[PDB]
Formats: structure tokens, C-alpha cells, sequence
């Protein structure tokens, strides 16, 4: 009836009742140039968008209309993008579409999830996602932070996780000050603000700046953040701060006041910290030189094992650096049994998947002088096969046999 | 890598959506390789993905990565750039699209244009920088664009004919050269408002204004020659822009002779393409036609420009000695190289051999950078240049000019009693830089005796 739903059916599109998922007579792209290019030829070109949106949003007034609206459209040729984003990537309806959409939306507040378990406020912003074009950002950038603000705790979390994709290089580093602003304003809301601002464009001295008011809040946490928080620190970092974060986070860490969400969150923070050490060699480097300048102390803790051990499964390349450094450390009176005991007693599921990581270290031990190595190369073989799998218990055995007819 | 895979993505749908997702997760990524690659990625779906299975399942899918790569475009400035370079690449091996690529590059031109005649500064220059925190930057090169442009079009009048962007186009550069011409540095606010000062954010953005604008007349200038049967006003439109990209390289050398000589940006490669300067030399000094030479006569007479249009050929082979490639199209397809290093080599024989230095009427000051001096010194380089990369091609690099050796030992008596005739002739001051790279050519020419 309405110039609206007239001009779908024409360009292509099916507007049903609001049962179903909406249909498609044609391709999308020829949909979306038939539409624009028929509202161009279509006189008054600038005032028609003022009937377009009108027409719309006094048909989108009904629950379910507005949600088929929302919902896929269903394709002949069989399911495709809904309508409403095949109208937001339209550039000239863009401005007045994100606007009316970002209107009428605090009515959904307390009415979410209402027939079928979906978030209608994560529809709406589901709308404004993989956008391959921004026509106004700042407009959208005042909307979208004060919309946040007013928003409640779950439902704006949910947003915050869905915002760096709707984004643009135009209004990252503004929003990384406002975000500040809304890191202070809860401790509840702390750790997806890290999430957003990890995955932006921002400058390295706000970002150092977020870094330290991060690291002054590192053991005033539960466990549940820090693995989120750690892989933000872990790309915060320069190519010069490296030792100094190093040293000051595995000076400051616990490990142990956490200690089935503890060893589950802690095998998340190593899987972190898998992702982060694989490249980024200032990093990796700067850790393993990091604890060997900190071998004078024999106080140096779990986490520099364990970071032993992973580095050495994960680089092929500065394996023998590791290797030095281990024969140097343990000659000292450093790394000793006890270490090693509470070591594969408690952080063993992480270690449970580097048996062969662990059993090349001990083979490599075992082959030289200075019975000290030769203890501790013995003690590996023992706590390894100890609290591991079968598998990793016929592999121990099968290694054994080897360095016995061998060496 | 992907070079390698595709012929799987050919087959697999999986894996091929699985990629496709990865590239459309990377745009929106903040380290910077994560932009570049998904870029690369998406060509090389564009490219070799049909050239037009069923082709009605490829055509929108390569339509809606290129309605993705329009976010790309509004990300940083060598991400553009790299779209740039890739499209004559895409267009020579994927023609159907060209109806839509034009378009997409010709609104991102849109931004920029300014279609109203006694309008003098006919772009929009601060729409291409970027001021934030005194941080200030380039967006939008508006150079790299325009050569894609030119490329493109001139390529699809070749070809594709044998439909009103480029009937548009036409008048469009068209207008947009002759607004060139008459726009003297003041529509730019540039050399006497600013200074080019490296240290003030107005200085900085007047030195990359400047490079872009170089640039532009540098495409111009290989549009307008392309145009013409050698027609007398475009040419004296070529020596009009030259003379103002000059003008402005040596405002760089008043504002780069006071600092300390690390602005080797100065020297940012031209956007003329191997093949243009190659068929620009050619028609320099080998081209007796009548028909054409009171055109030529024209170029023939101003001398900067004569020895600009080889300066560059050096810059090209100077970057085939120190990367594989080169910029430009067909920068890559090795024996479009070959076949343009053959065709300057002839031309710089030609013109070294005829006309020695001492039939030279300059003086003192072009003496050290005389033009004959600049044939050989590319001699020399491309000689190394071919030893190195294109061993096996070497029997075929001569037929241009029986063994190896015969055809090695008639070029190197040129050289021989060249040198023969330096040393004989004067001790006074003879030209010590000559001599010194005949000796190098004859050097690198043994090596295959």
C-alpha cells in the first residue's frame, strides 16, 4: 500500500506478515541498486527518503512486523543478509535509518528476549555490524556513548563486546578517551572496555597510559579477567618497556591465591600467552633475559618453569638460548626439586600437552656431566610419568628403553 | 602463500567461506598486516575465482567482496594504495567487471573533484591529509590513483571496445589538465604563505602536497602524450606542467639544500610506467617523421625535460638492481621487463654511439650531469642489472642489435675506441666519471666471454 512496501515489492523484495522470514525476488546487490537508483530517477530525489522512512517506521510500529523486518531474508536461488541491513549499507537513507533505529529502542529495555530468546537490543546492534561503509561516524559516536550510558549492566556489556567492527579510524581514539571515562565509572565494567581497546587504532601513550592503570590494579583482581586483561597487556607493551613489565608483572602475579573455574581460567591465561609468544620475539626474548638477569635470587617462582617450558615447546628457534641458560641456572644451587614438585602438582593440565617438550629437555639433560643435571633430568622423567596420561607414560618408557640401548 | 593455495578454493566452498570470513575479520583488526593481507587475499579471489562452474555463482560473490573492499577504502593510506596498484592486474585478467571498478574509484576521485570551470585549485587537497593531536598524515594518494585510473582507461580503450563513465572521463581529465595548466602555486598556497619547514605541521603538509601534486602532472603528462597522433598543444601542455613540477622540485632543492641531506624522499618514484618511458625515448631520438617531429621538436628543445625522461629510466632500473620488481603495470611479468630493458638499451646505443660528449655546447655546470653520461651510466646498469636476473635470456637480448661472442665484441669496440679517443685527446681535465664507467661497462661486458 505505503510508497515503503510498493517500492520492496518493486525493487524486488517480499514484505510478508510478520510469521516469517522475509523473501527475495532477485540477487541483493540488484535489489539494493534497483531500489537506490529508482528513488533517483523517482523525482523530488531528496524529499521521497522523508516518505521511505515515514512509510517505514508507521509499519515497524507492530513487535513482530519490525522484528521480520529485522529477521534473514529468504533466498530462491537459500538464506541471505535481513532487509534492514540490505537498507543500512545504502548510504543515503544511512543517516535517518541509524537514527529512528537508535529512537525508539529504550521502549526494548526491560522488554528483552520476548517470544523466541532474542535479544532485540542484540538484533538492533547485530543491525550495525561488518558495516563495509560509515557515512556520519561522530553523529553515531555521541548516539552510540550516550546510548551506552544509559544502557544497562549485561545488555551495554554486550554491546561494548560488538562495537570495534561498527567503527572507523575517524572516531577510534576519541572513544578511547570516553571509554576511560566509563572504565573509571564502574569496576564492574573494567575488563570488555580492555577487550574494545586491545582490538582498536590507538595511540602507544594513551595506551600506556590505560597500561599502567591496568598494571597498579593486577593482584587487586579475581582470575576470571586476567587472561582478557594480560593478552591486552601483552600487545600494550613497546619494544623498551619489555624487561621492566616483565620483571614488575612476575614480580607482582600470585598464581597461587586463585588456586573448577581456577585451573580452567589459568589454562585461558596460558593459551594467552601461547597466542602472544609465538611472533612476538621482543616479548619472548625479553622474558627468557628477563629471569636469567633474576638468577642471582633463588627465590624465582613457578610462572618462570612454566614459561621455561612453553617457550622451549613453542620456539624451535631459541631453544638452545633456554638450554644454556637452564645449565647455567641449575649449576648455581637454583632451580631445585621442590619448584619442580609443586610445579607438576598443581600447573600439570597446561604441561599434560608438552610431555614431548619436556621429555627432549630431559633427554638433553641426562646426556652430559655434573650429576646435578643428571639428578634433575632423572626428577623430570619421575613427576612427568607421575601425574600424566598412559600415553604419555608409554611414551616415557619408550624414551627410556631409547637412552638405555643407545647412549 | 595464497598464490600457491587458490587452486584448492577453486573446489572447496568450506574452506574458501572459512578464508573469505578470516579476510572480512582482518579489515577491522588493529596491527596493521591484518588490513594489508586481507587486501591481498581479496585480489586474489577477484583474480583468478572466473574470468566469465557456474559463472552466476561467482560474479555477485566477487561483486560483494568489492562492496567489502569499499570499507578498505576508508582505512589508511597504503591500504589504499595496494588496491591501487593490484586493479590493472585484476582488469587484465578479469575484464567483465570494468562497468563497476571504474565507478568505485571514480566516486573515491568524487570526494575530491571539483566540477565547476574558473575554479583554479581543481582538487580537494585537504580532504587527502589528516590533523589530529598535531599528528598529521596522508590519507587518499591521490597519485597512485589517478595512474590506475589512466591505466585502466587507456587499456579498456585498447581492448574491451574491440559505457559513459569513460565517454565522462575524457572531458573529466580533460578539464582537470587545463585547470592544471593555469593553477600556479597560490590556488596550492605554496613556496612564498609556506615554507616546506619539516618541523611546523603547515611546512610538513606543504611538503606532501606538494609530492602528491608532482605526481598528479606526472600521470597528466602520460595522458596527454598517450591521447594524441602528436598533437602540437597537448605538448606544450606537457612542457607547461613539467615546468611547474620542476619549478616545484626546486623549491624542495632551496627548502633540501639547507637541511641535512636525509630527505631522500625527494627521489619518491615517478608514476610513469617502464613501458611509457621506453616508448618516450624511442620516439626522442629515433623518430625522423615529419608528420610527428615538429611535435618533437618542441621536447627535443627543452633539455630539462630531456634529461627528466632519463633520470627516470635509471630510477627504474636502479629499482629492478635493487628489488626483483618494479612499480608500475606489468611490473612483475619478467619478459615485459626484458622486452623494455631491450628497447632502452637500443635507444641509448643509438644516441651514445651517434653523438659522443664532446660535440656538447652546455658549459661547465651541466657538464657534470650531461645527458650522453646518463645513456651510458644506464648502460652500465642495465648491464649489471641483466648478468644478475635474466642469465638465460642474454642470446635474445642482442638479435635487438652468429654466437654470444661476435655481437659481445661489436658493442665492446664502441666503448674501446670511445675510451681510446677520451685519452688521446686531452690530460687537462677529461672527464673523469666517463671514463671511469666505460671501464665498468667493458668490466661487466667480459663476463660473458
Amino acid at each position: 500500500d505505503s510508497i515503503f512496501v510498493k517500492l520492496l515489492k518493486i525493487s524486488g523484495i517480499i514484505l510478508k506478515t510478520g510469521e516469517s522470514q522475509n523473501q527475495l525476488a532477485v540477487d541483493q546487490i540488484a535489489f539494493q541498486k534497483k531500489l537506490f537508483q529508482t528513488l533517483r530517477r523517482h523525482p523530488s530525489y531528496p524529499k521521497i527518503i522523508e516518505e521511505f522512512v515515514s512509510g517505514l517506521e508507521s509499519y515497524i510500529e507492530d513487535e513482530d512486523s519490525f522484528r521480520n523486518c529485522l529477521l534473514s531474508c529468504e533466498r530462491l536461488q537459500s538464506y541471505s543478509k535481513s532487509l534492514i541491513k540490505l537498507l543500512l549499507g545504502i548510504d543515503i537513507l544511512q543517516p535517518a535509518i541509524i537514527k529512528t533505529l537508535f529512537e525508539k529502542l529504550p521502549e526494548y529495555f526491560f522488554e528483552n528476549k520476548n517470544s523466541d530468546e532474542i535479544n532485540i537490543p542484540r538484533l538492533i546492534v547485530s543491525q550495525l555490524k561488518w558495516l563495509d561503509r560509515v557515512v556520519d561516524g561522530k553523529d553515531l559516536t555521541t548516539k552510540i556513548m550516550q546510548l551506552i550510558s544509559i544502557a544497562p549492566e549485561n545488555l551495554q556489556h554486550d554491546i561494548i563486546t560488538s562495537l570495534p567492527e561498527i567503527l572507523g579510524d575517524s572516531q577510534h581514539a576519541d572513544v578511547g578517551k570516553e571509554l576511560s571515562d566509563l572504565l573509571i565509572e564502574n569496576t564492574s565494567l573494567t575488563v570488555p572496555i580492555l577487550d574494545v581497546l586491545s582490538s582498536l587504532r590507538l595511540d602507544p601513550n594513551f595506551l600506556l597510559k590505560v597500561r599502567q592503570l591496568v598494571m597498579d590494579k593486577l593482584s587487586s583482581i579475581r582470575l576470571e579477567d586476567l587472561p582478557v586483561i594480560i593478552k591486552f597487556i601483552l600487545h600494550s607493551v613497546t619494544a623498551m618497556d619489555t624487561l621492566e613489565v616483565i620483571s614488575e608483572l612476575r614480580e607482582k602475579l600470585d598464581l597461587q591465591h586463585c588456586v573448577s573455574s581456577g585451573q580452567s581460567c589459568i589454562i585461558l591465561l596460558f593459551d594467552v600467552i601461547k597466542s602472544a609468544i609465538r611472533y612476538e620475539k621482543t616479548i619472548s626474548e625479553a622474558w627468557i633475559k628477563a629471569i636469567e638477569n633474576t638468577a642471582s635470587v633463588s627465590e624465582h617462582k613457578v610462572f618462570d618453569l612454566v614459561m621455561l617450558f612453553i617457550i622451549y615447546s613453542t620456539n624451535t628457534q631459541t631453544k638452545k638460548y633456554i638450554d644454556r641458560v637452564l645449565r647455567n641456572k641449575i649449576r648455581s644451587g637454583c632451580i631445585q626439586e621442590q619448584l619442580l614438585q609443586s610445579t607438576f602438582s598443581v600447573h600439570y593440565l597446561v604441561l599434560k600437552d608438552m610431555c614431548s617438550s619436556i621429555l627432549s629437555l630431559a633427554q638433553s639433560l641426562l646426556h652430559s656431566l655434573d650429576q646435578s643435571i643428571i639428578s634433575f633430568g632423572s626428577l623430570l622423567y619421575k613427576y612427568a610419568f607421575k601425574f600424566f596420561d598412559t600415553y604419555c607414560q608409554q611414551e616415557v618408557v619408550g624414551a627410556l628403553v631409547t637412552h638405555i640401548c643407545s647412549g | 602463500l595464497l598464490k600457491a593455495v587458490q587452486p584448492l578454493l577453486k573446489v572447496s566452498m568450506s574452506m574458501r567461506d572459512c578464508l573469505i570470513l578470516v579476510l572480512r575479520k582482518a579489515m577491522f583488526a588493529n596491527q596493521l598486516d591484518a588490513r594489508k593481507s586481507a587486501v591481498a587475499g581479496f585480489l586474489l579471489l577477484l583474480k583468478n575465482f572466473k574470468v566469465l562452474y557456474n559463472s552466476v555463482a561467482n560474479e555477485t560473490f566477487c561483486l560483494e567482496i568489492m562492496d567489502s573492499l569499499r570499507r578498505c577504502l576508508s582505512q589508511q593510506a597504503d591500504v589504499r594504495l595496494m588496491l591501487y596498484e593490484g586493479f590493472y592486474d585484476v582488469l587484465r585478467r578479469n575484464s567483465q567487471l570494468a562497468n563497476s571498478v571504474m565507478q568505485t574509484l571514480l566516486s573515491q576521485l568524487k570526494q575530491f573533484y571539483e566540477p565547476e570551470p574558473d575554479l583554479l585549485p581543481p582538487l580537494k587537497l585537504e580532504a587527502c591529509i589528516l590533523t589530529q593531536g598535531d599528528q598529521i598524515s596522508l590519507q587518499e594518494p591521490l597519485d597512485y590513483l589517478l595512474c590506475c585510473i589512466q591505466h585502466c582507461l587507456a587499456w579498456y580503450k585498447n581492448t574491451v571496445i574491440p559505457e559513459a563513465f569513460y565517454e565522462d572521463l575524457d572531458d573529466i581529465l580533460e578539464s582537470i589538465t587545463n585547470r592544471m595548466i593555469k593553477s600556479e602555486l597560490e590556488d596550492f598556497e605554496l613556496d612564498k604563505s609556506a615554507d616546506f619547514s619539516q618541523s611546523t605541521s603547515i611546512g610538513i603538509k606543504n611538503n606532501i602536497s606538494a609530492f602528491l601534486v608532482m605526481g598528479v602532472c606526472e600521470v597528466l603528462i602520460e595522458y596527454n602524450f598517450s591521447i594524441s597522433s602528436f598533437s602540437k598543444n597537448r605538448f606544450e601542455d606537457i612542457l607547461s606542467l613539467f615546468m611547474c613540477y620542476k619549478k616545484l622540485s626546486d623549491i624542495l632543492n632551496e627548502k633540501a639544500g639547507k637541511a641535512k641531506t636525509k630527505m631522500a624522499n625527494k627521489t619518491s618514484d615517478s608514476l610513469l610506467s617502464m613501458k611509457f618511458v621506453s616508448s618516450l625515448l624511442t620516439a626522442l631520438f629515433r623518430d625522423s617523421i615529419q608528420s610527428h617531429q615538429e611535435s618533437l621538436s618542441v621536447l627535443r628543445s627543452s633539455n630539462e625535460f630531456m634529461r627528466y625522461a632519463v633520470n627516470v629510466a635509471l630510477q627504474k632500473v636502479q629499482q629492478l638492481k635493487e628489488t626483483g620488481h618494479v612499480s608500475g603495470p606489468d611490473g612483475q611479468n619478467p619478459e615485459k621487463i626484458f622486452q623494455n630493458l631491450c628497447d632502452l638499451t637500443r635507444v641509448l646505443l643509438w644516441r651514445y654511439t651517434s653523438i659522443p660528449t664532446s660535440v656538447e655546447e652546455s658549459g661547465k655546470k651541466e657538464k657534470g650531469k650531461s645527458i650522453s653520461l646518463l645513456c651510458l651510466e644506464g648502460l652500465q646498469k642495465i648491464f649489471s642489472a641483466v648478468q644478475q636476473f635474466y642469465q638465460p635470456k642474454i642470446q635474445q637480448f642482442l638479435r635487438a642489435l652468429v654466437s654470444v661472442t661476435q655481437r659481445t665484441a661489436f658493442q665492446i669496440r664502441q666503448f674501446q675506441r670511445s675510451l681510446l679517443n677520451l685519452l688521446s685527446s686531452q690530460e687537462e681535465d677529461f672527464n673523469s666519471k666517463e671514463a671511469l664507467l666505460l671501464v665498468t661497462v667493458l668490466t661487466s661486458l667480459s663476463k660473458l666471454l
